[PDB]
């Protein structure tokens, strides 16, 4: 028991150290009485953004240059990898070079 | 100035449709621009699983269902305040919501509604037809409402509509399911709810979630959850600033997403249609058998039910589950074999089901069990968890173990075909039925499509038996916790966590069960359609012509159960519509004699039924009918059955296509794939005998004889 026990309790602080913060007292203070849907929370305390993208014309309509905007927030892109973990510019993605590309392409972006 | 069709034609054309005589429903879909008569041209134009777009076209009506509701609280309000009493039906109210009784006094009227507003209720949200309310105003020409994201309860919003539309409708409703007094109330609030939750936010809906703190170290955990079904259940043993988590607390905290998803990263996955919440970051093929042989829950949708016919199709259901014993057992009761199960996610990061019946007591076991029946835990499963299953098994597992034990019975789960169990298992659905004929079909989606409303039946009736050991709230919150760990829990795929619409969950101790309630069900409701829907002035047997009188007044009438109403029809169904039944697999050996005049069900019951009740379309290509009982059912459990002799008697014995048998200790596969080939021996084609024998063969070479098969068919 001891052996799960523990593991529970490493993974449990763990996200623990990732979630404390002031963006989580934020949502909950301005809850009513303390309570929020869980479903909203990672849009107000997630600093960052996985965007999953199937295609260049997708991708034109979600991550288009540098910026973007989701979540009521706008996004600043630090990083594209593609399905076969290979890293990507800003520059490479256009329509010439679609065919190039090992579609869906993941943009990680944080808040601006 | 009354349209062509009513109100009554629009329902009838959806409800008892079919892709033949589809005539009334084409002609109201172009008449009122919902699309074109090109339209009608595309293959398989009518289904929901082809063609999706369906969908877009049946919604172009849902502006005109919210008026024809409004005209009818305008019209009760008109009759009340005038003195009038009486019914209101559909065939007096047009298609643009037109209405065309007795006086009492000024201010006295009453409407009658139970059956105007529950033979339209399976189609508003067919026909989305509160798509407007999601406006401002209650207007799709209009801005969207910007909703408050913190906003979790939505009670008065849906008091709001049910008092817009369902004014009159006069009969308790709890938005918030966990106030009902019985389960009949709560599949009766439940089906409005899946009504009024379409136009809220899908942000609003799941765990609900809290700050606790625990040696002065802030977690986010589920201190409830809301249901898009069950209105917004809370918990009670929440505890703050406690200084340390018990095994059992770690248990609840580790299967619970707030600690997941509110720690983890944004996600937006443009791949899918489905609505996710967080990211967490940042076969055996034989060849030697091969050789051998060779050298010789998009679908989900939202769906409102008849009340009226769901609570007196449920009864009957029940009937039908009256033979075997049930009720709660206590953990050291429980039995599991699979403990090389995984225990889920996070538990199978660190192992299998084992691993955690071995630490965890039978009173810590208990203790969790208890812990569910007076909170919620809205567990993660992956693309059904410890924290569910542990559980479920001490809630439903001796009526699982008392269905799979019982034989004779109408639900037929862990009943073998050999040793003549096959044989019997036909004899018992044959009966005595006067004029005999074969049916069966499949239900298209079954794991992905069947609505959140039936898979709740399904689980009251298996709760139905916890009656001296459960109290009402007890069974509400069991109720709770199974729906937010198998219809809207959180599933993992990949390294995300998605929001799952409902459907069944393969993982779960009651699928296999629950689905043949559900299979019970919509073969009762084709039944009560088959006979409602007919002429009853047609019947020259006096006893059906009463019988269905009385069962239309058994539905919309008289809403207190009628026991012994509910009685005769289980037995007219049992004598006349013979029902053998498996997980999502059914035969029914039905009187024909009966069927041709509409009095009983058949195959085209069936398909209007599930077109309406778990919106697919059944193809004719997976239906059959078969005339002759010398042959068996064209296929059952995946087998084909043919009566062969055996003993200076005749037998039935079930066979595999000897195709996909070929294509499927690797000696015990063999031998139990010989054995299944066995009964190809008896075939008339020297093909399917082949395969038999050339598994012995193999299985030598790898000692099973002919006699060593022969008896697994001899009783
Ligand atoms: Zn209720
Ligand atoms: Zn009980």
């Amino acid at each position: 028991r001891a052996k799960v026990t523990s593991a529970m309790q490493t993974m449990l602080f763990t996200m623990l150290r990732k979630l404390d913060n002031d963006a989580l007292n934020n949502i909950i203070n301005n809850a009513r009485d303390g309570c929020v849907p869980l479903n909203i929370i990672p849009l107000t305390t997630a600093a960052k953004l996985m965007v999953v993208v199937p295609d260049y014309g997708t991708y034109k309509n979600t991550c288009d240059g540098n910026t973007f905007t989701y979540a009521s927030a706008l996004w600043e892109i630090q990083q594209v990898v593609d399905a076969d973990s290979k890293i990507v510019q800003l520059s490479e993605i256009n329509m010439d070079n679609s065919p190039n590309l090992a579609w869906p392409l993941i943009v990680t972006a944080l808040r601006a | 100035r009354l349209t062509k069709y009513t109100m009554a034609d629009l329902v009838y054309a959806l409800r008892h449709f079919d892709e033949g005589n589809c005539d009334t429903l084409k002609e109201i879909l172009v008449t009122y621009n919902c699309c074109d008569d090109d339209y009608f041209n595309k293959k398989d134009w009518y289904d929901f699983v082809e063609n999706p777009d369906i969908l877009r076209v049946y919604a172009n009506l849902g502006e005109r269902v919210r008026q024809s509701l409004l005209k009818t609280v305008q019209f009760c309000d008109a009759m009340r305040d005038a003195g009038i009493v009486g019914v209101l039906t559909l065939d007096n109210q047009d298609l643009n919501g037109n209405w065309y009784f007795v006086q009492v006094a000024p201010g006295c009227g009453v409407p009658i509604v139970d059956s105007y507003y529950s033979l339209l209720m399976p189609i508003l949200t067919l026909t989305r037809a509160l798509a407007a309310e999601s406006h401002m105003d209650a207007d799709l020409a209009k801005p969207l409402i910007k909703w408050d994201l913190l906003k979790y309860d939505f009670t008065e919003e849906r008091l709001c509509l049910f008092d817009r539309y369902f004014k009159y409708w006069d009969q308790t409703y709890h938005p918030n399911c966990i106030n009902c007094l019985d389960d009949r109330c709560i599949l009766h609030c439940a089906n409005f709810n899946v009504l009024f939750s379409t136009v809220f936010p899908p942000t609003s809906f799941g765990p609900l979630v809290r700050k606790i703190f625990v040696d002065g170290v802030p977690f986010v955990v589920s201190t409830g959850y809301h249901f898009r079904e069950l209105g917004v259940v809370h918990n009670q043993d929440v505890n703050l600033h406690s200084s340390r988590l018990s095994f059992k607390e770690l248990l609840v905290y580790a299967a619970d997403p707030a600690m997941h998803a509110a720690s983890g990263n944004l996600l937006l996955d443009k791949r899918t249609t489905c609505f996710s919440v967080a990211a967490l970051t940042n076969g055996n093929f034989n060849k030697d058998f091969y050789d051998f042989a060779v050298s010789k829950y998009r679908y989900n949708l939202p769906t409102m039910c008849d009340i009226r016919q769901l609570l007196f199709v449920v009864e009957v259901v029940d009937k039908y589950f009256d033979c075997y014993d049930g009720g709660c057992i206590n953990a050291n009761q429980v039995i599991v074999n699979n403990l090389d199960k995984s225990a889920g996610f996070p538990f199978n990061k660190w192992g299998k089901a084992r691993l955690y019946y071995d630490s965890m007591s039978y009173e810590d076991q208990d203790a969790l069990f208890a812990y569910t029946k007076r909170n919620v835990i809205p567990t993660i499963t992956q693309m059904v968890s410890i924290c569910s299953t542990m559980t479920n098994r001490q809630f439903h597992q001796k009526l699982l173990k008392s269905i799979a034990a019982t034989r004779g019975a109408t639900v037929v789960i862990g009943t073998s075909k050999f040793y003549g169990g096959w044989h019997n298992m036909l004899k018992t659905v044959y009966s005595d039925v006067e004029t005999p004929h074969l049916m069966g079909w499949d239900y298209p989606k079954c794991d992905r499509a069947m609505p959140n409303m039936l898979r709740i039946m399904a689980s009251l009736v298996l709760a139905r038996k916890h009656n001296t050991c459960c109290n009402l709230s007890h069974r509400f919150y069991r109720l709770a916790n199974e729906c937010a760990q198998v219809l809207s829990e959180m599933v993992m795929c990949g390294g995300s966590l998605y929001v799952k619409p409902g459907g069944t969950s393969s993982g779960d101790a009651t699928t296999a069960y629950a689905n043949s309630v559900f299979n019970i069900c919509q073969a009762v409701t084709a039944n009560v359609n088959a006979l409602l829907s007919t002429d009853g002035n047609k019947i020259a047997d006096k006893y059906v012509r009463n019988l269905q009188h009385r069962l239309y007044e058994c539905l919309y009438r008289n809403r207190d159960v009628d026991h012994e109403f509910v009685d005769e029809f289980y037995a007219y169904l049992r004598k006349h519509f013979s029902m053998m039944i498996l997980s999502d697999d059914a035969v029914v050996c039905y009187n024909s004699n009966y069927a041709a005049q509409g009095l009983v069900a058949s195959i085209k019951n069936f398909k209007a039924v599930l077109y309406y009740q778990n919106n697919v379309f059944m193809s004719e290509a997976k239906c059959w009918t078969e005339t002759d009982l010398t042959k068996g059912p064209h296929e059952f459990c995946s087998q084909h059955t043919m009566l062969v002799k055996q003993g200076d008697d005749y037998v039935y014995l079930p066979y595999p296509d000897p195709s996909r048998i070929l294509g499927a200790l690797m000696i015990e596969r063999f031998v139990s794939l010989a054995i299944d080939a066995y009964p190809l021996t008896k075939h008339p084609n020297q093909e399917y005998a082949d395969v038999f024998h050339l598994y012995l063969q193999y299985i030598r070479k790898l000692m099973l004889t002919n006699d060593n098969t022969s008896r697994y068919w001899e009783p």
